[PDB]
RNA sequence: ACGAGACUCUGGCAUGCUAACUAGUUACGCGACCGGUCGGCGUAACUUCUUAGAGGGACAAGUGGCGUUCAGCCACCCGAGAUUGAGCAAUAACAGGUCUGUGAUGCCCUUAGAUGUCCGGGGCUGCACGGCGCUACACUGACUGGCUCAGCGUGUGCCUACCCUACGCCGGCAGGCGCGGGUAACCCGUUGAACCCCAUUCGUGAUGGGGAUCGGGGAUUGCAAUUAUUC
């Protein structure tokens, strides 16, 4: 078998990059394969609420919004060298589902 | 055959695929002598065939912008036109053709290529809409 | 007043539609048919019919600000 | 002797086929166009008479744009978008059982095409039937 | 060449006023095969100043905001202008609207009186770009209220717009006020 | 066409009132039998021209589809354009005629007013038998 | 009283069924996404969840 | 020195993403037909739309005029771009609002169907478009002979049963039954966000610009629908 997927997410872009740009020249420093960072559409999540704590004032609203952002990357390799790429200390504020199909 | 250039106007989902043959623009099934609105056909009609008929039998192009609203694919089709044509006499026949077609393709339409970043504007709270309150205060 | 209209195609419709009507300068049936006090809609429909024979497929109506043909 | 569906014109396709079938008029004259509302949306339905043939055609259309496509669409494209009542009214339900009812008498005519893995697609052997009937109506009405 | 078919021709236009090389924009490269293509004038700083008498009757009739919607109502009123004129005329549509335009019209339209003025107005000596362009919104205007709201059949509305806006019969709206603003002008002489 | 005699102006054909200056979708309306969808599956069912003009009519056609209007249950089609559906006085759906004697014929609506129901009450007056909040309310029902 | 008038139909769901997870208060919370706060609370602590003002 | 600006997010702009099974695809293996169903294994170059998803530049290598020729302003002749909209928003103030948001807190009460359980019924609803969201006396407007469509963002069991729903049947339908998909660009879904020729079809327009709304296959996953999710 040699369907892999790994879902890399975060809030932070730069995090985000760096760790998609770890695994990319991880896979690619050794003699093997890999598809390119899949960028699936960021999702905005938006809360509108009123900013005073009570019914006096000017109706004045705040808009909390805040972007997941999500890739897929493929990979045919051995589950060996994915488990030690895996295990690398990622960078903070970054959660990784690494699936094998 | 690659000559990147499309053709895309407002957001409309648009395939410009180059392969030699007659060129023909297909939409919603209609090509483009009988067009879909069925009101602007002479105004997309009359920069080709009146300069002739075998004019666009250089190279066949799939063009099956799925462009819905008649500003949409109304002059994208001439927009595709006008790019495929620039774009092959461009890379494949000569500089000096070049300089001739273009100079027809822009005595054609001088400067409303592309466009700035602008579409329907965002709401803002207190009103119904993006510039407007509650009631008046006379 | 209850004016007297005829709800149908009408010999009044059906008037004067190739004698003098295009044969002026002006090729419009439309005031001149409604000088006849018989609905100018109809007489429309009649003349576009009778254009309509089947050598030109003229199924389109289009606008009210709409061309008609040049037959002087 | 026809020419491929990609220059075929689908509309006129479907205008020739229907045309060509009532000229014949080989099958009945079908009696449930507007017996029903034909969908929730429709205050008052079509009245063709050739709703079978031209509706069938337009399913067989939107077949063919793209082989694969899920139910539902199908009032995208040929339905409107409903303004119903007092209240506001969504994209729901139509008029299902009368459609499945004349759907399993058309069956075996070769017009709209029910899959054994449900759905629909290309089809090559039902491709080339629908492109022997482009054929067939390239020589119909209009377009003379 | 460019021309309309076999049988008409575009290139019949020729005032030699010398007055129209500095806002009507015929002079170097302005020229359009096309009778409107998606313009931007808006972002450019104030660059819509050059524009050509087409596009005033393109964008100049409208009653309110009742008919934006899509543009394709736009090319296709620009386009069966052109066609019920040169049926009206049997000639360029655009020609004679110029000739039956420029023979009527404002010659001192309403144009108010020193820092601020509202009981009376001023005879003004129109310039001819806002004379013609004016006459142009004369014309549309009198098109929507005429072919508009009109008590007749509508298939010669623009023969008797033509009627009102040059000729002068006592049937627009928008010719009587015209005409009191034609009076103050006189008032002025 | 028309023909040098009288045009179907003004007639008695079933009491119902109809002048011939409004169009199709509007005369046949003017019988509360005929009208719309129902209309549409009568000319269907009964296999009609589309030709025919109702400038000059005959009886005899909107009879036919009066007939139909009494008796829609075999069709399978709503028996609507009927105020007495599932109503009492008619064990099946009956058709009830003639005029000036308008009580009799709607007794539908003494039955109502003697069971004083406020839903009979509603006809007669145009208003909602269920009464929005406190608003532009009650103005439904100007005489 | 205790277990014997009450508990005999279904009534798990009003308004009293939810709290602000913060403060305990029923009023003005928050379902969407599942935090479950009322207006004040997540105006508290959006920077710290993790919405951020930028619209 | 603070504010303003700069700054951030956001908008009809990219022929590099050594980029993508959701989106078509250079040379395979499908293929009537005048190099395509290789998007129905999957093109390792792709990329044009889509991902507005990551890296970019271009109001002055400009012109004319006004202005102290400065700061600037008004129009345009190698030319995609020549005021997008919001966020943040200073010093000093208010006896402005909130102790009925608060495990954020100063100053308190005492003794019986205690504001917390039990209230079939019910609180503004005892209300007449000179406080948001509604009627165009009309070819700019019609019911699919026209859509290969232009287009925010939610959705299930961790406390907790209560989510989004495709498809068949009861059906010509509210509502009910059944297996099914969905932790989501993967399913609802190509979201039914107008019908442009507008295949009932407009002459002096009470009469498509209401139909001044209660009768009808039959009327709810929630005790209470009586001025109210019934459809």
């Amino acid at each position: 078998i040699h369907r892999i997927r790994i879902t890399l997410t975060s809030r932070n872009v730069k995090s985000l990059e760096k760790v998609c740009a770890d695994l990319i020249r991880g896979a690619k420093e050794k003699n093997l394969k890999v598809k390119g960072p899949v960028r699936m559409p960021t999702k905005t999540l938006r809360i509108t609420t009123r900013k005073t704590p009570c019914g006096e004032g000017s109706k004045t609203w705040d808009r909390f919004q805040m972007r997941i952002h999500k890739r897929l990357i493929d990979l045919h390799s051995p589950s060996e060298i994915v488990k030690q790429i895996t295990s690398i200390s990622i960078e903070p504020g970054v959660e990784v589902e690494v699936t094998i199909a | 055959q690659s000559v990147q250039v499309f053709g895309r106007k407002k957001t409309a989902t648009a395939v410009a695929h180059c392969k030699r043959g007659n060129g023909l623009i297909k939409v919603n099934g209609r090509p483009l002598e009988m067009i879909e609105p069925r009101t602007l056909q002479y105004k997309l009609l009359e920069p080709v065939l009146l300069l002739g008929k075998e004019r666009f039998a250089g190279v066949d192009i799939r063009v099956r912008v799925k462009g819905g609203g008649h500003v949409a694919q109304i002059y994208a089709i001439r927009q595709s036109i006008s790019k495929a044509l620039v774009a092959y006499y461009q890379k494949y026949v000569d500089e000096a053709s070049k300089k001739e077609i273009k100079d027809i393709l822009i005595q054609y339409d001088r400067t409303l290529l592309v466009a700035d970043p602008r579409r329907c504007e965002s709401k803002k709270f207190g009103g119904p809409g993006a510039r407007a309150r509650y009631q008046k205060s006379y | 007043d209850k004016l007297n209209n005829l709800v149908l195609f009408d010999k009044a419709t059906y008037d004067k539609l190739c004698k003098e009507v295009p044969n002026y300068k002006l090729i419009t049936p439309a005031v001149v048919s409604e000088r006849l006090k018989i609905r100018g809609s109809l007489a429309r429909a009649a003349l576009q019919e009778l254009l309509s024979k089947g050598l030109i497929k003229l199924v389109s109506k289009h606008r009210a600000q709409v061309i008609y043909t040049r037959n002087t | 002797p026809g020419v491929t569906v990609k220059d075929v014109n689908q509309q006129e396709f479907v205008r020739a086929l229907a045309a060509f079938l009532k000229k014949s008029g080989k099958l009945k004259v079908p009696e449930w166009v507007d017996t029903v509302k034909l969908a929730k949306h429709k205050e008052l339905a079509p009245y063709d008479e050739n709703w079978f043939y031209t509706r069938a055609a337009s399913t067989a259309r939107h077949l063919y744009l793209r082989g694969g496509a899920g139910v539902g669409s199908m009032t995208k494209i040929y339905g409107g978008r409903q303004r119903n009542g007092v209240m506001p009214s969504h994209f729901s339900r139509g008029s299902k059982s009368v459609a499945r009812r004349v759907l399993q008498a058309l069956e075996g005519l070769k017009m709209v095409e029910k899959d054994q893995d449900g759905g629909r697609k290309l089809t090559p052997q039902g491709q080339r039937d629908l492109d022997r009937i482009a054929g067939q109506v390239a020589a119909a009405n209009k377009k003379h | 060449d460019i021309k309309l078919f076999g049988k008409w021709s575009t290139d019949d236009v020729q005032i030699n006023d010398i007055s129209l090389q500095d806002y009507i924009a015929v002079k170097e490269k302005y020229a359009k095969y096309l009778p409107h293509s998606a313009g931007r004038y808006a972002a450019k700083r104030f660059r819509k100043a050059q524009c050509p008498i087409v596009e005033r009757l393109t964008n100049s009739m409208m009653m309110h905001g009742r008919n934006n919607g899509k543009k394709l109502m736009t090319v296709r009123i620009v386009k069966h202008a052109f066609e019920i004129i040169h049926l009206l005329t049997g000639e360029n549509p655009l020609q004679v609207l110029v000739n039956a335009i420029i023979n009527s019209g404002p010659r001192e339209d309403s144009t108010r009186i020193g820092r601020a003025g509202t009981v009376r107005r001023q005879a003004v000596d129109v310039s001819p770009l806002r004379r013609v362009n004016q006459a142009i919104w004369l014309l549309c205007t009198g098109a929507r209220e005429a072919a508009f709201r009109n008590i007749k059949t509508i298939a010669e509305c623009l023969a008797d717009e033509l009627i009102n806006a040059a000729k002068g019969s006592s049937n627009s709206y928008a010719i009587k006020k015209k005409d009191e603003l034609e009076r103050v002008a006189k008032s002025n002489r | 066409l028309v023909i040098p005699e009288k045009f179907q102006h003004i007639l008695r054909v079933l009491n119902t009132n109809i002048d011939g200056r409004r169009k199709i979708a509007f005369a046949i309306t003017a019988i509360k039998g005929v009208g719309r969808r129902y209309a549409h599956v009568v000319l269907r069912k009964a296999d009609i021209d589309l030709t025919k003009r109702a400038g000059e009519l005959t009886e005899d056609e909107v009879e036919r589809v009066i007939t139909i209007m009494q008796n829609p249950r075999q069709y399978k089609i709503p028996d609507w354009f009927l105020n007495r559906q599932k109503d009492v006085k008619d064990g099946k759906y009956s058709q009830v005629l003639a005029n000036g004697l308008d009580n009799k014929l709607r007794e539908d609506l003494e039955r109502l007013k003697k069971i004083r129901a406020h839903r009979g009450l509603r006809h007669f007056w145009g208003l909602r038998v269920r009464g929005q909040h406190t608003k532009t309310t009650g103005r439904r029902g100007r005489t | 009283g205790h277990q014997q008038l009450y508990w005999s139909h279904p009534r798990k769901f009003g308004q009293g069924s939810r709290s602000c997870r913060v403060c305990s208060n029923r009023h003005g919370l928050i379902r969407k996404y599942g935090l479950n706060m009322c207006r004040q609370c997540f105006r508290q602590y959006a920077k710290d969840i993790g919405f951020i003002k930028l619209d």
